[PDB]
């Protein structure tokens, strides 16, 4: 078993930067002489991995002249020679010289980028959930940078709640910001006895926290 | 074009067995050694096992040995992975792969199929994620998908059959009690909508729903 190093499990780098990763061995791979069987992988979000070196620094067929990978012995470097937005994702290297074949630990690749404000938007339970015991409210925060963001929610002001649930999207492959939502969940009744809704976004783009909101009756 | 789409996935007890299946596409199967590839929730990638195209030679990890047994069917270019006394640590995203006749191990990945080992299965309930707030919007209108309270992954979540790619924003599945939801959401030029009308298809591998959703003004 050769057990696969890669360096650093975490890699926050600017666009038009220049980009190593290492990746290193438990001992010397080669196989049959014949090179060393020294891959790499890049999977990017909500897809399969797919190879982009191959035999230590073949560019897989399709491959960008930015990919290059290099190494011998222990030592395997690739260096991404010119960022590109759509290269944010998972790197892994791996050994097939020497069974079991190993993967690496994951290099993770993210994108530092100038700050972007969020757009927020509320939405209110349908109908249709409504029938299904509970009713869900959410709010959507959408492109914004940094990740980190804040949501509060105040029902008509009085209080805020514990029932919410908060979740990201993935750094966008061209867009290079974040998204995410929160979901404030309550009973059809508990929430057929309230007025109005709030979310309060405070992100460190705006000093002014982001209010969005709906009174859930006219008559 | 090769292609590589997986087949079985979904909940296995503990203990159980799971046969998935790799139905290739493209290329002369019985000419390349196949492959079974995991990654596992930590996004953790292993390879699982591989076979020689007469499926006399094969190999396995320690960790698969003796559990898993790899097939191959040449007349129905079609790889297999029976799975036994399985534990949770293989709960994964099984990929079947393909190598590379110059000297590569996984250059064609098939889609993936996820097995999951341990307790019941449950479809989501899809409604309709709607404006409400008449804020001074214009240009931008955001509709959405809720996937309400579904056992075990995936789901996967189109937009007018794959048409709608760029305004796409899909979170992250949040476990809520012991059940997962979701919320896929596009954002269309105020032009379109409510004009132009925008679906979102909806499917639950692990129950075999799928359904598409229409979303209309409120
Ligand atoms: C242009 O289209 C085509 O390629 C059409 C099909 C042509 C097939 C020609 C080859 C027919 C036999 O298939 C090859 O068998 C080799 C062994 O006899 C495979 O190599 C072995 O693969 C094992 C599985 O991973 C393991 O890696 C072994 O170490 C490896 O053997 C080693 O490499 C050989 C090439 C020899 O040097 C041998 O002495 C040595 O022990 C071929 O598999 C490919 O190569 C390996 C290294 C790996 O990269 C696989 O993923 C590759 O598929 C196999 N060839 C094919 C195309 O399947």
């Amino acid at each position: 078993d050769v057990l696969m190093t890669q360096i650093p499990v975490s890699l926050p780098v600017s666009l038009g930067d220049q980009a190593s990763i290492s990746c290193r061995s438990s001992q010397i791979i080669v196989h049959n002489n014949g090179n060393t069987y020294l891959e790499w992988y890049l999977q990017k979000p909500g897809q399969s991995p797919q190879l982009l070196i191959y035999k230590v620094s073949n560019r897989f067929s399709g491959v960008p002249d930015r990919f290059s990978g290099s190494g011998s012995g222990t030592d395997f470097t690739l260096k991404i020679s010119r960022v590109e937005a759509e290269d944010l994702g998972v790197y892994y290297c791996f050994q097939g010289s020497h069974v079991p074949f190993t993967f690496g630990s994951g290099t993770k690749l993210e994108i530092k980028r100038a700050d972007a404000a969020p757009t927020v938007s509320i939405f209110p339970p349908s109908s249709e959930q409504l029938t299904s015991g509970g009713a869900s409210v959410v709010c959507f925060l959408n492109n914004f940078y940094p990740k980190d963001i804040n949501v509060k929610w105040k029902i008509d002001g009085s209080e805020r709640q514990n029932g919410v649930l908060n979740s990201w999207t993935d750094q966008d492959s061209k867009d290079s910001t974040y998204s995410m939502s929160s979901t404030l969940t309550l009973t059809k009744d508990e929430y057929e006895r309230h007025n109005s809704y709030t979310c309060e976004a405070t992100h460190k783009t705006s000093t002014s926290p982001i209010v969005k909101s709906f009174n859930r009756n006219e008559c | 074009e090769v292609n590589l789409v997986e087949s079985g996935g979904g909940l296995v007890q503990p203990g159980g067995s799971l046969k998935v299946s790799c139905v290739t596409s493209g290329f002369t199967f019985s000419d390349y050694y196949m492959y079974w590839v995991r990654q596992t929730p930590e996004k953790r990638l292993e390879w699982v096992a591989y076979i020689s195209q007469g499926g006399d030679i094969t190999d396995y990890p320690d960790t698969v040995k003796g559990r898993f047994t790899i097939s191959r069917d040449n007349a129905k270019n079609s790889l297999y992975l029976q799975m036994s006394r399985l534990k949770s640590e293989d709960t994964a995203m099984y990929y079947c792969a393909r190598g590379l006749d110059d000297g590569a191990w996984f250059a064609y990945w098939g889609q993936g199929t996820l097995v999951t080992v341990s307790v019941t299965t449950t479809a989501p309930s899809v409604y309709p994620l709607v404006p409400g707030c008449s804020d001074t919007s214009g240009s931008s209108v955001t509709l959405g998908c809720l996937v309400k309270g579904y056992f075990p992954e995936p789901v996967t979540v189109k937009w007018n059959y794959g048409a709608l790619s760029s305004g796409v924003r899909t979170v992250s599945s949040v476990l809520q009690s012991g059940f997962y939801s979701l919320s896929s959401l596009v954002t269309v030029p105020s032009s379109t909508w409510p004009s132009q009308t925008v679906i979102c298809n909806v499917a639950h591998p692990a129950s075999k729903t799928e359904l598409i959703k229409r979303i209309e003004p409120r």
